[PDB]
């Protein structure tokens, strides 16, 4: 019985410990990606007008 | 690079304006060296070949 309580602990404490972190950086990865984009897209734009101009 | 292209584009324009103004000057002048040049005789032609 120490152990199964131990195997809930422990599972509760890898949730909190590697799952969530997990998600989060997901979220902070998709994020960064987005605003990079966006100025690369507006770098490219502005360049391109540029070269036009 | 608006500013750049208005710079390029209004530069352009005078120096052309000025060429212009040159070959119609040129253009002008010469008219008037062809006019002098026919009436030359053969002691004009000598001294042009004695000088060069």
């Amino acid at each position: 019985a120490v152990e199964a309580q131990e195997i809930l602990r422990t599972d509760k404490e890898l949730i909190a410990t590697v799952r969530r972190p997990a998600e989060a950086e997901a979220h902070r990865i998709q994020q960064i990606a987005e605003g990079e984009k966006v100025k690369q897209v507006l770098l490219a734009q502005a360049e391109a007008e540029k070269i036009r101009k | 690079a608006e500013a750049e292209a208005a710079s390029v584009r209004m530069r352009g324009e005078a120096e052309a304006f000025a060429i212009g103004a040159r070959a119609r000057a040129e253009a002008e002048q010469m008219a008037k060296k062809a006019e002098a040049f026919q009436l030359y005789q053969e002691a004009a032609q000598l001294d042009m070949l004695l000088e060069k």
